[PDB]
Formats: structure tokens, C-alpha cells, sequence
């Protein structure tokens, strides 16, 4: 985890409920990757674990704060998926259930995080609904989500939603170059693929994802103008389908936006494949592509165990069959 | 010992229940008459009484001064169960104990006389989360309880309970609170507790949440955690994200005319300003739903609306309403898929862009 | 950091009886959290020990001859069996100190350190029955011996046996799932109405094992409410069984 | 005083109190007659059609002291610890705790005794469909042949989960979910039975809101007992299920149909006010085209209830072309699906039936 | 007055009362007069087909006093004490109850020791497919060589999940499911033996619900003599089997392709009446659309599972064109796709096969 400088005013707008004594004791932080809500989660539970806070900051060398420190705090409770699955299981909420019963181990406060509610399962989801709608004194949550709506309705009930608005396009412009050295059109395209989040764009950037990136976009480069859409397989198809198909999905929403001639588009790095792309395809094929790339991406989030490969190549040759001429196009319905 | 509204404030009687009064109404008489079923389940969606309303009923049944339908609230009896330490009111949660041998600890455990209450309750919260085991082992016992056992079941859903289990109970479905009486309960509380409020805020604070209560309090409890604890107009406004009718106009009047760089430019406007797309797509809604009723009739015009009803008018006139319906179809599967998106203002402009290709 | 709310310098040995008194009686995870323990109660110059599951109720009231102010907290299970595992039949002065969280305990040259469940114990007095009119006195070892004779062809799924109490004969009767019958008649000394009363065998025998005694005197007040099980010749320590549903 | 619940007060007690089920009373009460008593039984309907009580009825048939009777004769000490719930003969087994073969096994060699002041040991395996494969096959051998004072009774909701083998050694009864004509009757009977004043819509209107069984029928009469004071009324039946008065909704539909727009606002702002439901406002305008359609099908299909709409049914059949009615059902189905994500659900209802007029068929709105 | 069950009172006693399974006979009886039986005999049928019944027979037929032969005797002491179900070593295992490999070798110890009585010790293993591996390599161990006077029977419903190493060490026969004609024939004899009153439409339709077991048509006899009073006509069983149908999607298919609207409502009303989840109908509906186009581009497409009703789906496959197929199917999945958010789903069904009927 790690502190961002944006970051501080949304902390400062909750503590100082929590200091109030008037602090909710189920928050639930809405935020996309990257955005910073671990550090305010983790920030927060540092503060309420600690005996005498110093202007609402962690103070110092506390033997809460020790302990927090060491990681090893008997009041401190992380809810997280074994590093071998994905998923929040029944018993590892039902065990940190059982245990909040006794009293703090320290006489303060009995903090809990839930690293990632989307992640419950929807067994666990109900059986800390108890915890949450009435928690025993001096017993606080945490939980964090990319989007609320998709938790269980009666989970977020019982919470107080805080939303962590992403910053400004300058400022995280500035940020972002002052963290990597590189054109300001890249920048825009990382910003604007992240939604926002300048956090997600340090993550694009510091792997290889985005030499990735740039490889699609040569495979496209081959793929408008000869209608060879099958050879984006392997530009695809490595461990990644969400993200890649996120940014194709982008692409096509950029030449779309061309269509319609707008000032800002996402894909600022590559104008001319995203004029390539409005020339070469006719606008309903257009948003058949889209559509069916957005609806593909989302099944291989959703499906646990589904083969990445035959989805993207099933992609691939409905694509194909779309760019002939006299083909009936899908459109959203019901 | 402080605690937040929605616990805070608790139903106590029957008489402090807000809405729920075909269901109360039963409850009481069945108090009354002596007519007591052994097996309720409570079924509604969230935030609308159904654990309130379990608990007045089991303060109610094993009352010392009588099986009343006024539970007293100071008697032995009525403080344990309110506080929970009462033993004879076992509260279990379905998901935390769904096995076979927690199904026999509750089939041994039925067996023995109350220690305390007149009868031994059991209320099981989200009961349709136990195992198909679990139902099949616990028919009998909810069909013929022994004299002193009385089950209470509370669902958000009845549609995943086995209709065997559905047929052995007490259906009482919770209606989900109307927006008058959820305005007026906030108001009340308001009052009650001395925090200032405005009537505009609790409308947008009682709209926003969809016809539940706790819902509405654990909103409320945000708008006094912003803006130095008042309930303010501005201060829900800026919480919620929302928007006045002059933006959500014009966007429709750009759609409508096809103009793309004004629609794209009003979006990326709204994303500056960090509105709610949800939001947005609902104002989109109930403006195309006005444009509707004009065309439908020139007198079923809004009144607050005064100062942009002269566009308004206008563009009820101009287009058909066939198109007016498509926009809204649209529209309304857009909101239905944002979730959804890779982006919600990624699937919003999905939806807009794909409204433009009329 | 310590605040001893309420300092015990009691015999090990006196508390070794309080909790062998209580701790068959009690809840092992059940649904109920606050009853997954043992509650602690002091009044005066009396500490009181209180064990209770839905089924049984354990109370164990002795005099220590000093006087402390009135206190109660629930320790959980887990504490009470390693302070048995650790506690022996010796002479050290046992020192308990009770805090607003924890439980600690200097023993000899041991120490034992548990938490507190958070929770309220129920008021044991009401469980009590409030009109303990019929009375049972009869041998302790001979109530045992006949329990577990008419306990013997009982089963571990389905453990109870009914109480036919007359104007001196006391019949224990006892089926199965295999419908055998066993039956024991004894000589209780006895005056009252003839009744019929269940009760889940092994927590009668268990009472009876707790109580160290010659005889024993059970109180009995109708077909319908919990019997209540003492020691004859003391008031020290009372035992409350529900009767099962016949 | 007490008034226990009517399922537990009034379950039958005797062949001459079922109602309903004649193919299994004739057939159980026959072979009793004839002395023809299978050693396995497999009741098997819809929940709460009388598979337990009918049972517990040939249970206590078969050890009756005096004799052999086809129904359950004279009710003597058998029979009435029978009817109390209290051991003479019958072993209920849930089979959701004995799934397992290791259970089966310990089930199987108990049954090799004599039965205790019974002439049979009879086994009531509920939910016998929730038993595993190899509990199956273990316990197959004793179905095949059980001795000859153990009878087996299995009772399940779904037969087609049971393997063919143990479906071939049972006798098979399926017991059809009751007719609303019949459940209301039984209400009638529960209600005069127990001095309490009853109004005939009320109760049609519990045997309709029951879906073929007297379980749920019992239940919503004791809801619907609890909601008045010791009678049941056509304000507190409605009330507690939330159905409408018909003439507002069939008001609202012909409206729609005749294409004006003044009288579908008036309706539903008049019923705004009366506290109904919209989504089920929608419903039973769904309910009501699908009627409609069904009488452009078949004059069959009126049913024996709306009597007091049926001339209008009828005319609605006549005017309206079936593509129309699809239209409308298509339009008002997608409209309540859409409900959920409308701005309000006044808001959703209303544009649903804005959009059902736009799109009028005959008379669509003027357009400019 | 003992009116017993006449599925095991009249269980068949010499191999001359079995029905079918002829070349099955004999073989047994080859084997027994003139060849060496093999040390292990394995049996797979259908349920109700004899299975148990022939291995009790071959086993009556290797201990008995007059010795090992295909017809031995009647009541002899060996003979009765098998049908009386009290023989000592006919020991009688489900597979199922001792899956365990502990208590297979519990079992395979036993094999040492000599008979108590007769000849061979006879082992009978009904639902073999169950044992566990483990247990099924101990078995085959111990059925590689086995003493010379220990003998093993093996049944089982479906033999496809036995490892084809058993057949390395035991012969299989395999006894096919009776038709129509032997099923009736035989409850004829049984029906003339016990003086019960029939009509030969009645047999024909209990032979026809029993699908090729023998057991089903005893029990279903037992029942349309219940219900009838002894009396079995043709009405009694027609409207007792009636009771028990369940091929309402298969009659709904056939009438909504026929334009039957009067016929669909019936079935649909007496589907309603069973009690059917709705949405499970209509997707059986739709497997059965489907598996009507796929027998309708090859002939092979159908298989064993459909083998009770595959004469009416031949003729389905035959008369309806593909196109007709087509936009049913696409009708029932939209019908399938509303149903949750139409009004009380016995009527939703309904109006979606008023969809596809308006296809007129
Ligand atoms: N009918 C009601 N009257 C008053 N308050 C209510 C009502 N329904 C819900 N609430 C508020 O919601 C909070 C939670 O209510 P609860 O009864 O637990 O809803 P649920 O049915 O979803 O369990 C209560 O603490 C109370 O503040
Ligand atoms: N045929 C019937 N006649 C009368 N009452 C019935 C009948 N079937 C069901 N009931 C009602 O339903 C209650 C429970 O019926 P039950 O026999 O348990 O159904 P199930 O077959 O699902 O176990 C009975 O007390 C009775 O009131
Ligand atoms: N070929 C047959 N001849 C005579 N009776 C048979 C035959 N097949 C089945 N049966 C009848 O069915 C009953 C059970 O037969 P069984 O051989 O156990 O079938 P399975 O193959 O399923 O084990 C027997 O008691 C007998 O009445
Ligand atoms: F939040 Be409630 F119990 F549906
Ligand atoms: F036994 Be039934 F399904 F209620
Ligand atoms: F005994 Be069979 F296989 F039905
Ligand atoms: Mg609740
Ligand atoms: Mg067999
Ligand atoms: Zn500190
Ligand atoms: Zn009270
Ligand atoms: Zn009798
Ligand atoms: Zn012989």
C-alpha cells in the first residue's frame, strides 16, 4: 500500500466524524483500483487502534501503533482471500464473527477490514450481516469496493457509503509525469483508460501491460484495413482478456466518438489508428463490435474457469462475420 | 453508548412502527385473540421492519404480564430481549449455521422447556440461505413444534425458500416504505434528536433511497457526518451527487437533435464536475417521462419547473412520441447495463452515443 | 497496565470446588455467545459462580469471608478449562484480579491470563423455580446408582428419562428408539401428589456427580416448570434441570 | 382461549375428512379391504396436498385393535396416540439426516424386531428423494423384502429424482394439487367448524390466492382471521394479499384499449391514492390481457370466478384482435421488467402505459 | 386370507419360469451339465429383469444334493433354504453397503473357510459398479484364484462403469429388457394362476408403462388390482396410469404443432395439477424441440435414453419441416426468457404456447 497526496481531504472528512464520536461503524469506501482506499482504510484503523492520537494521525512509537506496526495487533482483523483463490469463504468471516464476541484484547477499540467486498461470497455477505447491523461496543468496519452496486443489497444497508472522487485530469496529469518520464498523450490514454484513476495508470505503465498495449495497437494497425481481426489473438489472449479488451473496447468507443465529432476522445496516443478505424468500419458495425466486446469481457470476469482462448477467438470470428456486408447487427434490448 | 439511527432508533411497540399496518394489524389481533401461529416469516426487502417487527412480536408473546399485543417494556422479560441476552430468543444466522449437525443442535434444542419466556423462539435471519439439507431436516419441526416453540423466519427473498417451507409458515410481506412516510419518519427523528433540517433535503434524502428505511438513515447519517451535522439542501445535494433539471435538459435537448459535440461536451463537463451518472440517467428518465406527459396532455406540466418549461413545451411539440419512447428505452437499459461497464461513464456514453444513432 | 476492578485472595481449593461445582453445565459453541462461558458474581463476603447452556443451570454460592463489592463478568470456556487444567488440590493462596476486559490469575508460581466475552449473564434467580413446595430427599449414591441402571440401555441420540413421583416409591422409566423399557423403583422419603416428570438423564446424573454428599434433596414445583437438585444438609451450591417435552 | 393452529386442529384424522386425492383413498381403502397391503408406498405431490396426513391415516388403518379396516375404524388407544403424535407404530425418519449409507445401514438392522402393541413397524421416509445412491442400494434389499411387520412409507415431492430401481418396488400414488373449488369448501367447513363469520368473496379469494394446496390455503385463512377480529372479510382478504379492486384495473385496460389518454390519468392517480402496489397494478393488468387472450383461445377459459367482469371480458374478446392483445401483453410485460430500473414506480407504471398508448395499434397518439 | 405381494410370491423357483433371457439359460444350463462353471459369473440387465432372480437360481442349482446341475430338484433341504431366504453361506452383499475397502477385505477373508453347507460357498453382490476402486482390485485379486469350492455372483444395473479388467476375470451376461409381449404374456399366466379378472387392452397398457421390466408390471398390476377391486379393466388402468403420467411435454409439443389449443390447455391445466415447475417444462420442452432437429438431420442422433418414446419423435422428425422447428424453438426461448417477470408463470407457459400456436 501507499499514501497518495490527493488522498488526504477524504481522510480528514472521516476521522474527524470518527474523533466526533458520531463515526458509523460499518463504512463502506467506494474507489476504483488504484484510487487509495486500502491507505484509508489501513490510515483509519491505525487511528482507531490507537490509545492517544495526536491530532488525529497515528502518534509515533504507541504500543497500539506498535503493534500495528509489527502487524500482529490482537484487536486488528483482516478479512482477506488465500493467496490460492479469489474468493471470501463462509468460515473466514465466521471465525473473525465468533472472535469479536470476547472483549479487546488491549481495552480499545476491535477494528475490522474487509479487504475487498465484491470478493465475499454471498454466504459470507450474510453471515457478517448480524456483525454489521449490530457490532458490540467499540467495534468498527471497513470495507472497500470498485462499485457498490455490485455487493449484496442488504450488505451495504447497513453501511455508510463514502465515495473517493478520482482527481483532477491535470493534477493526476502532473502527477503521473512527475512519476514516469514520458509523452503527455500517453498519460491522457493511461488516465482516461483508468477511469480516472492515476493509481491504475502507474500500474499500466510499470508493467509491461502497455508495451502490450502498443502491440495491439500494431495488430490493429494490420487488422482495420484487410479485415484480419483473428490476428489479435495473441495480442489478447495472455492472462489479461479483461484489460485488453478494455482497451479495444476503447478504441472502438473513440472512433465511434470521431463519428460524432467530439473534442476528447480516450485514445490520444494513436489519432490515426482511431481515424483508421471510423474510415475503414461502418458506424452500426461499430457498435456491434463494441457491444460484443463489452459483453465478452464481462463473461470472462464473470465465468470462474472459463477458457480465455476459445472466447477471444469466438470474439475474433463474430467480428469477422460482422464486417461483411448484409449482416443483421445486434442491438441492446430487454 | 452511542449508536446510530437506524439502531438508535429501533422499534419498540407497535405503536412506533412506521407503515407495516396491514401486517400490524394482524400481529395485534392474533396477540389479542389468543391466535398465535407457530411459525412467521417476515419477507420484505431491506431496511423496511421485518427484525423489528420479529422482535415487538416476540417481546409481545412471552411478556410476565401476559401474552399482550403492548409489550410493556420494562419488564424482565421485554429488556432481555430488547438488549438480546434473553436466552429463550435464539437469533441464528442461516448462513453462519447451515450444517447437519447445527440442524440437530436446533432439533435437540427445541426438545427441552423454555428456561426463562413463556415459549422458546427461534428467529432465523435469511433463512433461505440454509442448505437443502437443512430445510429438509427442519420441515417437521416448524409443521408440529412442541407447545413451547415458536419459529420466526425473515427473508429478503421467499422466492429461493423451498415452497414446502413457504407453505408451513405465516406469510407477512413487508411493503417497501413510501416516500411520505419515510420523509415524515426522518423528520420526526430529526425533531426528536434537535438536529436542524430543511423539507427539500429530506425529499432528496427520502427519494434517494428506494423505499427503505435504514437506508434512508444511514444516508441521513452521512449528511450529518457533511456539513457540520445539519441537514441542508446543499449539503445532501453535494453528498448525492445530483443535479438540477437545467443540466439533464439540455443533455436531452442535444440528444434529441443529434448533436453529437454537444452531447459529448456536456458529458465531459459532467465528469468534470464529478456528477453521478446514475444520477444523471435518472434525471435523463423523468425528464423524457415529463416530455411524455405533455405531449399527452398540455395541462399535466409540472409547476416547480416554471423557469425551463418554455424549452420544454417546445421540444414535447417537436418530436414525436414514438422517439420519445425509444429515447426512454434506451435510457432505462443503459442504467440497467452501467454496472455492468468497464466504466460507468464509459457505459453511459455507450448509452447516449447509441441514443444519437436514432 | 492493570486495573483489578475486584481482588480475590481465596484457596485454590475453594475455587477448584466452585468450578468443579458448574463446569459440566455449560455451553459449548452454541448459538447463544454469552453463554459459551461461566459467569463470575461477587456479593459481599460471597463469590458466586454461575453455569448455565439453555438445558442446565449450575450456581455455586460460597462464603470467603471477605467482602468485596458486587461484580459480575462471564469467562469464557476456554479459560475456565485451562485454569482447571492448571489448577490443583494444593495450598497455595490463589489471588484472582478482575478487570474491565480480562481475567487474571497468580497461582503459586503460575500465571493465567484470559479475556471476558462481552455480554450480560442472565439473572440465574428467576431461573430458579419460586415455588419449591414438593421436596424428594433421598441417598445420593443411591439415586446414582439407579440412574445409571435405568441409563443403561438409553442411547447417545436419544438420552431421557421420566420421573413417576408417588406417595413414597420414586420410578425411574426409561425407553429407546429400539422400544425397551427399563425400570427403577426407589424408597424417597416423600409427601405430596403423584406426578410424571422428564429430564435428559445425563444432566440429572451429572448433578448428582457434582454433589459430594450422603443425600440429596430435589425441589419440585408441577409436570411443567425445571426441578431444581441440592445438597440435603447445605445451601452452598444449586442445580436447576428444564424438563424435556414428552 | 388457545385455538390451535387450523393445519394442526384440522388435519384429517380419517378417510372420510380428505378431500381431494380419490385415486390414493380409493386405492388405500381398498386394498385394506381386500387385505392386499404392499410393504412399500411412494405418495408423491406437490407440497401440502395430504401426503403425511393420508400416511398417518393408512398407518393408523393398519393397526387398528379392532381389526383390519379399510379406513382407520374405530379410533382405540393405537389410533388416538397415533393422531397425538405419540409413538404405537410409526418411525418418522427425515431422510435429510440419514442420507448417508453409514445411517441407512444403522435404519436397516433395527428393523428385524417385533413392534411393541403394533401389528406392523411402519417407516415414514420423508423427503426420501434427499437420500444418496448408495443409501439407495443399501436399503434396496429391505424394500425388495422387508420382514413381515415392517411396512415402508416414503413420501417425496419429486419422484423423477428417485433411481428407476427403488421406483419399481412401490407402489406409486400421486396425489393432484386441489382444485380452488375444493379448498374453498374446506375453508367454508373450517370456518363454520369454528364459529367465525365468513364472507363468500373472502373466501374465494383465499382459495384463489392458494396454488392448489390446503396448507397455504389454512395459512392465509389464519393470516386473514388475524387481520380482522374473528372473521374474514373481502376488505381484509384484498388488504392482506394486495389485489385491487378488479373494476380499477379493468377500467385502466379498457382505457389503454380505447386509446385516451384523460381517463388512464384519472385511474391511476386515483389509484395512487389507494394505497396499491404499482408493480402489482401491472400484474393484474397483465393477468387480466392474458385473460383476455385465453377467452379469444377458447370460451372455456373465463373462469368460474369474474362473474362480475365477465360481460366485459367478453366484450374486450370480441373488439379486440388477438395481434393487439400481444402487443399490449408484450408492452406491459417489458414495461414491469423495466420497473425496477424507472426513476419511481408510479413513474415506471405510468411510462409503461404511455408507451402501450404510442404505440396504439388502431389509435396511436397524434404525432407532430 | 394372506393376499401377499405378487412380486416375490411368484419370484421364479426352477429356470423353467423365467421369462426371456433365453440364451442366457442356456448357457447356465451348458455350463452346468456338461462344461466347468467359471469361477465368477457377472450379470447386468435393466432394473426388473431377472438379474438376481438367475443368480439365485444358479446358486440353488451349485449346492444341492443332487448335485451340481441346471435343473436340480424340487423342496430339497438346499433349494428351500434359498428361497426361504434362510441359507447360511448364500451370503447376500450390497455392493453400495460395503463400498469400503475395509470392509471388502472383511468380506474377502470369509473366502477361506470352507462352506457350512452344500457345495460352494456363493457369494452375491447386487450393484457391483459401486465398489470402490480399491475394493474392485482386492476383488479381482481374490477372483484370479479362488478356492475350489468359492464362487462368486456379481449384478448390476449399469455395467459401463465397471473397468473392462473385469472382464478378464469373470463372465458377463447380459439379459435385455423384456418387450411387450413377454411382459404381458407372463402377467397373463399370473393373472390366470391367481383367478383375477382381465381384459387383454389392460395388459397391454401395463406391459407398455412398464418399459421392459418385469417388476414394474407386477407392481403396477398390484396397483390396478387395488384400485379395481380385483376387476382390472381397461378404464381402471387407463385412468390410473393417467394418474402417473408424466410425458406432458411430449404431448404439449405434439398438440402446439398440431394447432390443438383446446388439447394444450388440458395437458397444461393437468400439468398445473402435477404440481411441474414451470420452468423446467419449458426447458425439457426445449430439449425435446431440439432432439427432434437433430433426429431430423440424422437419423442416428437419437439414443437408448429416448427409447420409450422414439417412435412418436420418428414421426415428429418426419412431418414437421425444419422451419416449423425452428421458429418454435425461438418462440419457446423468448416464452422462457419472460417468464420470470410475467404474471403466475402457469399462465405465463400458457401464453407463450399461445405464441406459438398463433404460427398457424
Ligand atoms: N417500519 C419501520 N419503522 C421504523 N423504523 C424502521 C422501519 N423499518 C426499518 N426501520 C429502521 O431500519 C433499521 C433496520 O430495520 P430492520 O427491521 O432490521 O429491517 P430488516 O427488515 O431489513 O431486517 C431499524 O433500526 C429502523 O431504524
Ligand atoms: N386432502 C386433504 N384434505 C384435508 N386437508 C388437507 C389435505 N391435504 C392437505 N391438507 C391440509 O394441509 C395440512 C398439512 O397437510 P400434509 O398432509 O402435511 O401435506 P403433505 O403432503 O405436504 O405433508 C393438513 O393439516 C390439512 O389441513
Ligand atoms: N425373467 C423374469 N422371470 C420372472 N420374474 C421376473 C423376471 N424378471 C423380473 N422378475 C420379477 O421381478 C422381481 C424382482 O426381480 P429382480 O430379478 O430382482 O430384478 P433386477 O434385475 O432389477 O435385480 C422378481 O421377484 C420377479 O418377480
Ligand atoms: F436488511 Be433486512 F433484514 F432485509
Ligand atoms: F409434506 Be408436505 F410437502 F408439506
Ligand atoms: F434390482 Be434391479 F436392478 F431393479
Ligand atoms: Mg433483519
Ligand atoms: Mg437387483
Ligand atoms: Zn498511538
Ligand atoms: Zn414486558
Ligand atoms: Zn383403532
Ligand atoms: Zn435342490
Amino acid at each position: 500500500m501507499r499514501w497518495y497526496p490527493w488522498l488526504r481531504p477524504d481522510f480528514e472528512k472521516l476521522v474527524a466524524s470518527y474523533q466526533a464520536g458520531r463515526g458509523h461503524h460499518a463504512l463502506l469506501i467506494q474507489a476504483l483500483p488504484g484510487m487509495g482506499d486500502d491507505a484509508l482504510i489501513y490510515a483509519l484503523s491505525r487511528y482507531l487502534l490507537c490509545q492517544q492520537p495526536q491530532g488525529h494521525k497515528s502518534c509515533g512509537h504507541c504500543r497500539g501503533c506498535q503493534l500495528m506496526q509489527a502487524g500482529t495487533h490482537p484487536d486488528y482483523y483482516t478479512l482477506a482471500p488465500e493467496k490460492g483463490k479469489n474468493t471470501l469463504g463462509v468460515d473466514a468471516v465466521r471465525e473473525v464473527t465468533e472472535k469479536l464476541n470476547e472483549h479487546a484484547r488491549l481495552g480499545g477499540a476491535k477494528v475490522v477490514w474487509v479487504t475487498d467486498a465484491a470478493l465475499l461470497t454471498d454466504a459470507a455477505a450474510n453471515a457478517l450481516l448480524k456483525t454489521l447491523e449490530e457490532p458490540p461496543a467499540e467495534t468498527w468496519f471497513f470495507l472497500a469496493t470498485r462499485e457498490p452496486e455490485r455487493l449484496l443489497a442488504t450488505l451495504r444497508s447497513r453501511c455508510r457509503l463514502h465515495y473517493l472522487a478520482p482527481p483532477p485530469e491535470q493534477y493526476a496529469v502532473t502527477w503521473l509525469s512527475r512519476e514516469v518520464t514520458m509523452s503527455q498523450d500517453a498519460l491522457l490514454a493511461a488516465l482516461r483508460l483508468s477511469a480516472g484513476s492515476p493509481g491504475a495508470a502507474l500500474a499500466l505503465f510499470q508493467g509491461d501491460n502497455w508495451q502490450a498495449r502498443e502491440t495491439l495497437c500494431q495488430a490493429l494497425a494490420y487488422s482495420v484495413p484487410s479485415g484480419d481481426w483473428y490476428s489479435l489473438l495473441a495480442a489478447l489472449n495472455h492472462e489479461q482478456a479483461p484489460a485488453r479488451l478494455h482497451w479495444l473496447a476503447t478504441l472502438l468507443m473513440d472512433a465511434l466518438k470521431r463519428h460524432h465529432g467530439a473534442a476528447q476522445v480516450t485514445n490520444v496516443d494513436v489519432p490515426g489508428l482511431v481515424a483508421e478505424l471510423a474510415n475503414h468500419l461502418s458506424p452500426s458495425r461499430l457498435q456491434a463490435i463494441l457491444g460484443d466486446v463489452c459483453h465478452i469481457r464481462e463473461q470472462l470476469m464473470s465465468v470462474t474457469g472459463i477458457n480465455r482462448e476459445l472466447l477471444i477467438t469466438d470474439l475474433l470470428l463474430r467480428i469477422e462475420h460482422y464486417l461483411q456486408p448484409g449482416v443483421v447487427l445486434p442491438v441492446p434490448h430487454l | 453508548s452511542y449508536q446510530v439511527l437506524a439502531r438508535k432508533w429501533r422499534p419498540q411497540t407497535f405503536a412506533d412502527v412506521v407503515g407495516q399496518e396491514h401486517v400490524l394489524t394482524a400481529l395485534a389481533n392474533g396477540l389479542s385473540l389468543g391466535r398465535i401461529h407457530h411459525a412467521y416469516l417476515f419477507s420484505g426487502t431491506r431496511g423496511v421492519g421485518k427484525t423489528s417487527i420479529a422482535r415487538l412480536l416476540a417481546k409481545g408473546l412471552n411478556c410476565e404480564t401476559g401474552i399482550t399485543a403492548t409489550p410493556c417494556g420494562v419488564c424482565d422479560n421485554c429488556r432481555e430481549i430488547e438488549q438480546g441476552r434473553f436466552v429463550d430468543l435464539i437469533e441464528i444466522d442461516a448462513a453462519s449455521r447451515t450444517k447437519v449437525e447445527d440442524t440437530r443442535d436446533l432439533l435437540d434444542n427445541v426438545q427441552y422447556a423454555p428456561a426463562r419466556g413463556r415459549f422458546k423462539v427461534y428467529l432465523i435471519d435469511e433463512v433461505h440461505m440454509l442448505s437443502r439439507h437443512s430445510f429438509n431436516a427442519l420441515l417437521k419441526t416448524l409443521e408440529e413444534p412442541p407447545e413451547h416453540v415458536k419459529f420466526l423466519l425473515a427473508t429478503t427473498d421467499p422466492q429461493k425458500l423451498p415452497v414446502t417451507i413457504l407453505s408451513r409458515c405465516l406469510q407477512f410481506h413487508l411493503k417497501a416504505l413510501d416516500v411520505e412516510q419515510i420523509r415524515h419518519q426522518l423528520e420526526h427523528i430529526l425533531n426528536e434528536e434537535h438536529i436542524a433540517h430543511e423539507p427539500r433535503a429530506l425529499q432528496l434524502l427520502a427519494r434517494a433511497a428506494e423505499g427503505s428505511l435504514r437506508d434512508a438513515l444511514s444516508l441521513t447519517d452521512q449528511a450529518i457526518a457533511s456539513g457540520d451535522g445539519q441537514v441542508s439542501t446543499q449539503a445532501v445535494s453535494a453528498m448525492l451527487g445530483t443535479l438540477d433539471d437545467d443540466q439533464a435538459l439540455s443533455l436531452v435537448e442535444a440528444m434529441v437533435e443529434a448533436n453529437g459535440e454537444r452531447v459529448m461536451a456536456l458529458i465531459n463537463e459532467a465528469a468534470a464536475r464529478g456528477i453521478e451518472w446514475e444520477a444523471l440517467l435518472v434525471e435523463m428518465l423523468g425528464l423524457l417521462h415529463r416530455i411524455a406527459m405533455v405531449q399527452l396532455s398540455p395541462a399535466a406540466l409540472g409547476n416547480d419547473m416554471a423557469a425551463i418549461e418554455l424549452r420544454m413545451r417546445e421540444l414535447a411539440r417537436t418530436i414525436p412520441p414514438t422517439d420519445i419512447q425509444l429515447y426512454y428505452q434506451t435510457l432505462l437499459i443503459g442504467r440497467k447495463e452501467l454496472p455492468y461497464a468497464p466504466d460507468r461513464r464509459m457505459g453511459v456514453e455507450m448509452t447516449l452515443l447509441r441514443a444519437l444513432a436514432f | 497496565d492493570w486495573q483489578s476492578e475486584v481482588e480475590f485472595t481465596l484457596p485454590q481449593a475453594t475455587m477448584k470446588r466452585l468450578i468443579e461445582a458448574t463446569q459440566f453445565s455449560m455451553a459449548h459453541q452454541d448459538v447463544r455467545y454469552y453463554l459459551n462461558g461461566m459467569l463470575f458474581e461477587t456479593e459481599g463476603e460471597e463469590l458466586r459462580t454461575v453455569a448455565t447452556d439453555g438445558h442446565r443451570l449450575a450456581v455455586c454460592s460460597m462464603p470467603i469471608g471477605q467482602s468485596l463489592p458486587s461484580h459480575s463478568v462471564i469467562v469464557p470456556r476456554k479459560g475456565v478449562i485451562e485454569l482447571m487444567r492448571m489448577l490443583d488440590g494444593g495450598d497455595n493462596p490463589l489471588r484472582v484480579q478482575i478487570g474491565s476486559n480480562n481475567i487474571r490469575a497468580h497461582v503459586g508460581d503460575f500465571i493465567f491470563t484470559s479475556k471476558l466475552v462481552d455480554g450480560r449473564f442472565p439473572d440465574y434467580r428467576r431461573v430458579l423455580p419460586k415455588n419449591p413446595d414438593k421436596h424428594l430427599e433421598a441417598g445420593c449414591d443411591l439415586l446414582k446408582q439407579a440412574f445409571a441402571r435405568a441409563a443403561i440401555l438409553s442411547n447417545e441420540k436419544f438420552r431421557g428419562v421420566r420421573l413417576y413421583v408417588s406417595e413414597n416409591q420414586l420410578k425411574i422409566t426409561a425407553n429407546n428408539p429400539e422400544q425397551e423399557e427399563a425400570e427403577e423403583i426407589l424408597d424417597v422419603t416423600y409427601s405430596g401428589a403423584e406426578m410424571e416428570i422428564g429430564f435428559n438423564v445425563s444432566y440429572v446424573l451429572d448433578v448428582l456427580n457434582a454433589l459430594k454428599c450422603e443425600n440429596v434433596r430435589m425441589m419440585l414445583t408441577d409436570s411443567v416448570s425445571s426441578v431444581q437438585i441440592e445438597d440435603a444438609a447445605s445451601q452452598s451450591a444449586a442445580y436447576v434441570v428444564m424438563p424435556m417435552r414428552l
